[PDB]
Parts: structure tokens; sequence; C-alpha cells
């Protein structure tokens, strides 16, 4: 029993970890789709020049 | 996750033997003691009969 309460909390622990990694990777998504919008305001510069 | 599973762990360590074990093994040397026991009887029978 004592065993199988340390994997429990393995597995806690393992599930903390990944729901951080989540922030993390949407973060991530966000700087990105920035890019794409700075991608277009360069394009509309060139229009403009 | 890393604290908690060193803690379980050490705790786990230092503890080591608990009481039921000890009470484990000496009732079997006990009852090896007890086993042993009964030769002089035995013999003690065989001669009188």
């Amino acid at each position: 029993r004592q065993e199988w309460e340390i994997q429990r909390d393995n597995a806690d622990g393992e599930v903390k970890q990944m729901d951080a990694q989540l922030e993390s990777l949407k973060i991530r998504r966000e700087a990105a789709q920035m890019q794409v919008e700075y991608q277009e305001t360069q394009q509309a510069h060139t229009q403009a020049q | 996750s890393a604290q908690n599973r060193l803690e379980k762990y050490q705790q786990l360590y230092d503890e080591d033997i608990n009481h039921g074990e000890q009470r484990a093994m000496s009732l079997l040397d006990a009852a090896a003691g007890q086993s042993l026991a009964g030769q002089v009887l035995s013999i003690a029978e065989g001669v009188a009969d």
C-alpha cells in the first residue's frame, strides 16, 4: 500500500507539471501570432512605399 | 515533485523494520525453540515404556 501511495504522488506531480507546460505553450503560440501580424505590417509598408 | 519523492523514500529508509516483522521473527524463533524442547521428553518416554 505504501508503494501504491508513492506511485499516486508521482502521477499527480506529473499532471501538475504538464498543466504548467500548457501555459508555456500557449504563450509561445501568442508570440507566433504577433510575428504573423508583424510580417503583414511589413507587407503593408512595402505597398505604401 | 522530486523533493516529495525524496522525503518519502528517506522516511521509509529510516523507519527500516517495523514492529510486526520483529514480532513475526521472534515468533519463528520461539517456535523453533519449542520444537527442539521435546527431545528429552521423547527419550524419557522411550526409556519408561
